[PDB]
């Protein structure tokens, strides 16, 4: 999505780019040097030129990068396992093992 | 939804070390002036052992926990969306929650002068309707499964129904299957016996 | 349904049990107190559904494996029908107390509105319908604010 | 149901019987699952904490 | 002294946790491995989340050549190339789940043979005993053999 999102920038403005993954792999936090590990970390290092995935802004990270406007809201939310209870033709015999 | 979660105990819960979502529970957790009192209930459970007990370090060692283990895992409901849709045994389910302000968006170098000239283009792009069916291509209704599949519950009356033990019947059936195969039994000898 | 079919089911295997002696008379003596009418055939059927009606004076092969059937077929439901009204008592107690806006759109037994043309109404018009709200919560008011 | 053979033929006589048994039954049964329920209701508590 | 409870070797308290009263405490990445593969799933595992560690190569103390590995390192990470390698030997596949504590299947009611069992003791008993009574009642009666 956000791959089809850029693109759909590039074409229109003709950009060019290579992408590569942040070797931390976590988006990241302050450190208690005030170093920031991970992607925002690249991008307080003028290592890398933009920085394009799920991350949200907050205050705190808003204060040392710039953020365009929003392009889609945020939510959180729960993942659970499916349960059982179910109804079968054995049900009849259920109360004994086969 | 959310609300009850925080009073159970019975299935122990967690997030990703560090993330946003950490930091945000942390913050509606300890705040004394929280008008709700489910996030200060949350944070008990997830600071258990200075958070070491309930937490892991990367989304998919959560999500293969929660399919092998007995655990529930806390992040972005957009993403595990696309998971319970794509699980090839439809075996997850997931609920979502309503939250505004804060969204998703790109990240420029402080002073860079670009600022402007994405932004344009976001807007032309939600006014075309294009970031409507960008939404249509990654998130359709349909998959390998339904999410409504993970629920039905109209259709329920405790009444027992023909279909609901239909097995029985059939120890009936073998009942008159065979007592009609014996009687051919004694048809076919008396035949020969040609008496009583 | 059922609780008629299961009554039906014993109108037709007194039947079946008469036509099945006919087939196969005894050599003892017909007509005796061992009857074989079709009345008698029906009551004892009966009377060993209720497993109350005492004896069965038939002796074939054929009929004493119907019987069988039939009597084990009896036990598997009066055990069921026990069973399940203990299960339907039981959980009749414990039934919450009910106090969310959830429990309101999930039950439908007790139907739910408000004053027509009013800011409670156009809120739930305005967020059911939007087919964008996660489709999680919500429709389901709206589903029966706007019958009819 | 301890109860022998009922001795008597007679069809007005029959079809009541064949009611009182059914009533027998029915309240049995009602009593058992009543106490079932009864039990599994208790076993259960705990609370106030 | 340590003696008591601990091991020489990862063998040593495999083996020992398989067959003793005993459990065994190691790297998770590697007890991973070992609970994936065993063919009974007779494992689980429960782990520690221990924050900013890590494995690492070690060289001769001032050797020079550190750094070369040290770069060449981050250029294997970024490009997306060291994660194919860990994917191919942990593709997080545990097809028997092994992070229960208990199991996720035994939960049917269905009673069994096993827990059945002690009601069989009664008929076996009576059985015993009816021919036991019997076989006595028989030499009771061969002392007259007439009826």
């Amino acid at each position: 999505f956000s791959i089809d999102v850029l693109d759909a920038l590039s074409n229109y403005l003709g950009f060019n780019y290579e992408i590569y993954v942040a070797p931390d792999h976590k988006y990241g936090s302050p450190q208690e040097d005030g170093t920031w590990n991970g992607l925002v970390g690249e991008l307080v290092f003028k290592r890398a030129d933009i920085g394009i995935s799920a991350l949200t802004i907050t205050p705190d990270r808003e204060n040392v990068v710039d953020f365009t406007t929003r392009y889609m809201d945020y939510s959180v939310g729960v993942l659970l396992r499916r349960a059982e209870k179910t109804v079968d033709m054995f049900a009849c015999l259920a109360p004994f093992d086969l | 939804s959310l609300q009850d979660l925080s009073k159970q105990t019975e299935i122990p819960y967690g997030t990703v070390l560090d993330s946003a979502v950490y930091e945000h529970v942390r913050m509606k957790g300890l705040n004394p002036f929280e008008r709700d009192s489910m996030y200060s209930q949350m944070w008990r459970m997830i600071n258990r052992s200075n958070g070491s007990e309930n937490n892991v370090l990367e989304s998919q060692a959560g999500i293969q926990k929660v399919k092998y283990g007995n655990y529930a895992f806390v992040w972005d409901a957009a993403v595990l969306e696309y998971v319970a849709i794509n699980d090839p045994d439809c075996s997850f389910y997931t609920i979502g929650n309503t939250v505004a302000d804060r969204g998703y968006g790109i990240a420029l170098q402080h002073g860079s002068p670009y600022r402007d000239v994405f932004s344009q283009r976001i807007l032309e792009l939600q006014q075309n309707g294009d970031m409507d069916i960008l939404k249509h291509k990654w998130w359709p209704k349909n998959g390998q499964c339904d999410l409504y599949s993970s629920v039905d519950t109209k259709q329920k009356g405790g009444a027992l129904d023909i279909k609901s033990f239909a097995g029985v019947f059939c120890i009936l059936a073998a009942g008159i299957v065979l007592s009609c195969f014996i009687a051919m039994l004694e048809t076919w000898w008396n035949k020969r016996k040609g008496s009583r | 349904s059922l609780w008629a079919c299961i009554a039906g089911t014993v109108l037709l295997v007194g039947l079946l049990v008469y036509l099945l002696n006919w087939l196969n008379p005894p050599r003892l003596q017909m007509g005796s107190m061992t009857s074989t009418t079709l009345y008698n055939s029906m009551w004892f059927v009966y009377g060993s559904f209720v497993q109350q009606g005492g004896e069965v004076p038939y002796t074939t092969l054929a009929t004493r494996m119907m019987m069988g059937a039939w009597w084990l077929f009896a036990l598997i439901v009066i055990s069921s029908y026990t069973a399940n009204l203990a299960a339907f008592l039981t959980i009749t107690r414990i039934e919450s107390s009910i106090q969310s806006l959830q429990d309101l759109s999930k039950q439908t037994e007790i139907p739910y509105g408000t004053v027509l043309d009013s800011a409670v109404y156009e809120h739930v018009r305005m967020k059911g319908l939007n087919p964008f709200e996660r489709d999680s919560m919500y429709s389901q008011m709206w589903r029966m604010i706007n019958r009819s």
